[PDB]
């Protein structure tokens, strides 16, 4: 769910 | 008649956070699937919009009060302004003598029947190279240019925002930016301002059109297995 | 002491049916992600694995009896038993001189070092090689090693399976085949079925080694983002 | 489900 844009998100 | 520190503070991270994300050298298309010249152009382009994505998520990471948002909001708007975005930043790379996106050699070099290759129409592709010209001819300084990208990511009218007015706020406090800008640093930009928001309703069309046709593309599994699964993540319909 | 019509009929389509998947040319992995020498041989292996896998599933389905089964049965045998049939035909590239798979020039020669920069550790690839050198000093028979293919994908013992009886008869019949061959057209093939059949055995342990170390791999969604769409439903959990 | 798996199992 959104994992990808989550991950690419975060720091 | 002059801009605060704290309004030249946003032009200097925003201009910074543009260098951070967009490679003049180009260096790193070598990486994709190679063009192609059925849907023969699809692996590489592909690639390219898959690799443009992780760059306007860099891009908007770096934006004052983008980061201090909701996780939800964060997607909601990267999901819905991404292909706008990368539109938008594309002018850095068209070309009026050529009427194409030259990215440093002929390979690299993309023109309208090259995106058609990737199962795209004129009716997307028309307004497109007619929304590209006309933004090269508004001539922005770097300034503006990535103002109005920035301007563009944290608008409040997309579907799936929760802060409505928190996101206002941002985007009405880059908009000031813009006009101060203009207004003492851009000679004869009088009627400047007035063309750049058009063009973010022209981005809206141009949104709508290619959401269309990506449809068409994903609902072809032959088609949507050459797609990456960033790309499919950022353009699908899942709603947090 | 010679095998029927019905039995050189599955060994001819057998053969045509591995013609037609499988190009010694390898002129399509110029279409791949270019291999890179962290996990820069990702793409391109992660590419190359997807590539085969559409092989396979060709290879599949022009097998006689699997095209009958079931649409259920056809992809749970096809879940489980992808990796072990790359491995399989993967030996027809394999040399034993350079201990690598070569396919026609040097960025297309893949050593043990280069399937560690995309993921993978020695306790996969040390029995991997030590796979695929024994199975070529068994010298296989065109013939045999696609009948090897075919009896591997399809075996009973995998899971989702429903028709456990349907496709071990299919499995018994090709085995029959496999032994008469050996028999009548191989010379001091006379320990080579039992040979053959432990293979099968080591692409169990296989399998079940690359399935860790994927799931390790497909967690991480900076590295299952370069994978493919096909690779990530052909190796997902996903149950019918 | 299985979406790209069905489109290549069928003619
Ligand atoms: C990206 C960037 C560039 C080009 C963008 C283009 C030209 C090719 C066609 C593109 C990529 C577009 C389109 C539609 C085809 C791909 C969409 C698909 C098929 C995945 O749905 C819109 C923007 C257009 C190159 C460079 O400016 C970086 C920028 O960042
Ligand atoms: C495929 C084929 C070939 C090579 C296979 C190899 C060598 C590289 C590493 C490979 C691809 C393996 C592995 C693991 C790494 C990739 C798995 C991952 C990272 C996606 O999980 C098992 C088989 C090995 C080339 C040719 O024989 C066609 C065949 O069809």
């Amino acid at each position: 769910r959104h994992k990808i844009l989550h991950r690419l998100l975060q720091e | 008649h002059m801009l605060s520190d704290e309004q030249m503070q946003i032009i200097n991270s925003l201009v910074e956070a543009h260098h951070k994300t967009y490679d003049d050298s180009y260096s790193d298309f070598v990486r994709f699937r190679p063009p192609v010249r059925r849907l023969s152009m699809l692996p590489h382009l592909a690639d390219l919009v898959s690799y443009s994505i992780q760059k306007v998520i860099g891009f908007a990471k770096m934006i004052p009060g983008f980061r201090d948002l909701t996780a939800e909001d964060q997607i909601a708007l990267l999901k819905s302004s991404a292909i706008e975005i990368i539109m938008l930043r594309s002018n850095q790379s068209f070309s009026l003598e050529d009427m194409s996106w030259s990215c440093g050699g002929p390979d690299f070099k993309y023109c309208i029947n090259d995106v058609t290759k990737a199962g795209h129409t004129l009716e997307l592709l028309e307004p497109l190279v007619k929304f590209q010209v006309g933004l090269k001819k508004l001539k922005l300084h770097e300034e503006e240019h990535v103002l109005l990208m920035a301007i563009c990511l944290l608008s409040p009218d997309r579907p799936g925002v929760q802060d409505h007015v928190r996101i206002e706020a941002l985007q009405d406090r880059l908009c000031d930016v813009l006009q101060a800008y203009i207004r003492i640093q851009h000679p004869g930009g009088r009627l400047l301002y007035a063309k750049m928001i058009q063009k973010l309703a022209d981005l809206r069309s141009l949104n709508e059109e290619h959401s269309k046709q990506y449809r068409s593309l994903s609902f072809q599994p032959e088609h949507s297995m050459q797609l990456t699964p960033l790309v499919l993540e950022v353009f699908g319909s899942e709603v947090s």
